[PDB]
RNA sequence: AGGUUCGAAGACGAUCAGAUACCGUCGUAGUUCCGACCAUAAACGAUGCCGACUGGCGAUGCGGCGGCGUUAUUCCCAUGACCCGCCGGGCAGCUUCCGGGAAACCAAAGUCUUUGGGUUCCGGGGGGAGUAUGGUUGCAAAGCUGAAACUUAAAGGAAUUGACGG
């Protein structure tokens, strides 16, 4: 009851993390080792405040991406956002579902006698447009 | 759009306004053959009638006086004459 | 352009029904009606894709005045159009802000992030409004992915496409990529880009650990 | 200075509403600027179903409901904290109260 | 009306609606039309029936309101007595 | 004529230092109808009337026109109920760096020093005072028209910050 770490240990804790993110384990007393022999902190009980919040940070990177960031993350966040380019494209259906007005578009634009396009019926309709006030 | 043409229209956006308010202005009506069944004459109904008319020959009613246009009778043949 | 080689090629008019991108309803914006064709039964407007790629293509001659690449700032709010507009600055030399505008990055000279840019590309004028009406402060030209009903207040070469679906966000980004590519000279217009357009679309995360975790049983099978 | 664009009330097209009467202490409201409100309250008051419910004779039975139409004047409204004052751009939104469903 | 013993033998004397039901028909954004005809049967029983009803909301509408105009509200309310009148 | 209910006046009971008040009980005139007067209201959109021009959007009410379908009689064409639009005249709404404005705000309160479409009424610091007096209308109550002596350095509007709020 009331032992929110205020910014000094947060961002000195997250500066920690972002360096030297090999030498730290979910172990409070090698980090706090590790703390006092990689950071001039002048007292102890800031040190190992800083310490348990690099715990705790560690015990959520192990989880999941918080920022962070750490380069292992970081590498397989870009390996997911630059590879699986698919084998074969999802552009490539091979059958184009058309409105008979989206054919005639193509048509009157010499693209719509040419190509696969394979064609439904109108939807015998006009109720869109959700009903007015509520209910 | 800054750059309407104001002059040279769309026939759609012609048709699509008032009455007045087109460039040289001109009315919706038209003028009809009417036919009736059983007769062998054509009628010239006005298309916005407001008279109840009557063929001349037989006595029936061609077409009933409306709101806004006239309805013509159970089936008969018309034809808009001259557009 | 009115250029024999700068024509359609119906190869991208299959990419394009593919993707959606002549889809773009039920709201009409006023300024958007040069581009629509007509309406559907079901509301939806289509979207004349004459307009769309002579659009497309003159945004691409905008872009290639450019003399300096990274003079191009490329936007994208949504994430759909985050993953493309990092690929398209990877591909043209385009200096991208992915994510998060921060507001007075092109008008404080101070902070830190002060980019000043030639040019801003922006995928959605409704999402990325911040960075249009700086770019009105910075005396900055804007090109714009524009659906039927997006504004176009500070928006000097709306794109008509669709910004909704992401098969079609991440198409015309990969379009206007190909088209700035080849009005320089990297591509040689006669055989098709090694680059597929698939990557530059949107990958939500369940469909993302759905897809891995099929291969990986597909692979250790 | 003008508070209210509309003047408190919707009259938009006519010069005179009819009065009534404010349901807790009798005041004359124009309709349409008195604060209505409709309940659909239960008179089995739902704290106690359990008792009416098995002390009933038929096996099948469905408890009716109570249907009051409330017209309130602004200071019995505000009293009875029916509707409480509101910012500016917080006056002017027009949408009702969430359902608060879940 | 009469008492044969331990019994007492009763006649109709008139028909209502219960208040929760009447109240839970009536809502807003539709018309409620209402009409009454004082009517006599063959044998001597003057009556005076009431009757309502309420314009019904269709299925693919999407305005708010249902409002009958005068004139539709008028010849269903002739059409109601009309038929209460035949029919008693 | 009629007087159910409410209820100026009035009486009483409370509350209060007092309480000719607020709260409670009763209750006259009045409230209702017919016939005749009176001409006033924050009679307000606190915004003269007529006409022109200048953005967008979604609804709504009436009339007309045109369209896939659903529904009713009836099996058809009408005609109704709905759905999708267009035109005209209305009561309004949202939005907008049109422009304006001291601003609040206003699509009119815009098209105004880049000042002139037509026309009626009307203001000129605050008080004294809508008073005095004359005239005139009315049964009266009062309405309309309407000063001066004298007095005064501010009275006001709209926004901002605080302080205070039973
Ligand atoms: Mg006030
Ligand atoms: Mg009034
Ligand atoms: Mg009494
Ligand atoms: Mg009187
Ligand atoms: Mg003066
Ligand atoms: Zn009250």
């Amino acid at each position: 009851m009331g032992r929110v770490r205020t910014k000094t240990v947060k961002k000195a804790a997250r500066v920690i993390i972002e360096k030297y993110y090999t030498r730290l384990g979910n172990d409070f007393h090698t980090n706090k080792r590790v703390c006092e022999e990689i950071a001039i902190i002048p007292s102890k009980k800031l040190r190992n405040k800083i310490a348990g919040y690099v715990t705790h940070l560690m015990k959520r990177i192990q989880r999941g991406p918080v920022r962070g960031i750490s380069i292992k993350l970081q590498e397989e966040e870009r390996e997911r956002r630059d590879n699986y380019v698919p084998e074969v494209s999802a552009l490539d259906q091979e059958i184009i579902e058309v409105d008979p007005d989206t054919k005639e578009m193509l048509k009157l634009l010499d693209f719509g006698s040419l190509s696969n396009l394979q064609v439904t019926q109108p939807t015998v309709g006009m109720n869109f447009k959700t009903p007015r006030g509520p209910v | 759009p800054l750059a309407k043409d104001l002059l040279h229209p769309s026939p759609e956006e012609e048709k699509r306004k008032h009455k007045k308010k087109r460039l040289v202005q001109s009315p919706n009506s038209y003028f009809m053959d009417v036919k009736c069944p059983g007769c062998y004459k054509i009628t010239t109904v006005f298309s916005h009638a407001q008279t109840v008319v009557l063929c001349v020959g037989c006595s029936t009613v061609l077409c009933q006086p409306t709101g806004g246009k006239a309805r013509l009778t159970e089936g008969c043949s018309f034809r808009r004459k001259q557009h | 352009g009115a250029l024999d080689v700068l024509q359609m090629k119906e190869e991208d008019v299959l990419k394009f029904l593919a993707a959606g991108t002549h889809l773009g309803g039920t709201n009409l914006d006023f300024q958007m009606e040069q581009y629509i064709y007509k309406r559907k039964s079901d509301g939806i407007y289509i979207i004349n894709l004459k307009r769309t790629w002579e659009k497309l293509l003159l945004a691409a001659r905008a872009i290639v005045a450019i003399e300096n690449p990274a003079d191009v700032s490329v936007i994208s709010s949504r994430n759909t159009g985050q993953r493309a507009v990092l690929k398209f600055a990877a591909a043209t030399g385009a200096t991208p802000i992915a994510g998060r505008f921060t507001p007075g990055t092109f008008t404080n000279q101070i902070q830190a992030a002060f980019r000043e840019p030639r040019l801003l590309v922006v995928t959605d004028p409704r999402a990325d409004h911040q960075p249009l009406t700086e770019a009105s402060y910075v005396n900055l030209p804007t090109i714009a992915l524009c659906n039927t009903d997006s504004p176009l207040r500070y928006v000097d070469i709306a794109i008509p496409c669709n910004n909704k679906g992401a098969h079609s966000v991440g198409l015309m980004w990969w379009m206007l990529a190909r088209e700035v590519l080849r009005m320089r000279g990297t591509i040689s217009r006669e055989h098709p880009w090694e680059v597929m357009p698939d990557l530059y679309f949107y990958r939500d995360p369940e469909e993302i650990e759905k897809e891995e975790q099929a291969a990986a049983e597909k692979a250790v099978t | 200075t003008k508070k209210r664009r509309n003047n408190g009330r919707a009259k938009k097209g006519r010069g005179h509403v009819q009065p009534i009467r404010c349901t807790n202490c009798a005041r004359c409201v124009p309709k349409d600027k008195a604060i209505k409100k409709f309940v659909i309250r239960n008179i089995v008051e739902a704290a106690a179903v359990r008792d009416i419910s098995e002390a009933s004779v038929f096996d099948a039975y469905v408890l009716p409901k109570l249907y009051v139409k409330l017209h309130y004047c602004v200071s019995c409204a505000i009293h009875s904290k029916v509707v409480r004052n509101r910012s500016r751009e917080a006056r002017k939104d027009r949408t009702p109260p969430p359902r608060f469903r879940p | 009306e009469d008492v044969q013993g331990k019994n007492c033998l009763t006649n109709f004397h008139g028909m209502d609606l219960t208040r929760d039901k009447m109240c839970s028909m009536v809502k807003k954004w539709q018309t409620m039309i209402e009409a009454h005809v004082d009517v006599k049967t063959t044998d001597g029983y003057l009556l005076r029936l009431f009757c309502v009803g309420f314009t019904k909301k269709r299925n693919n509408q999407i305005r708010k309101t249902s409002y009958a105009q005068h004139q539709q509200v008028r010849q269903i309310r002739k059409k109601m007595m009309e038929i209460m009148t035949r029919e008693v």
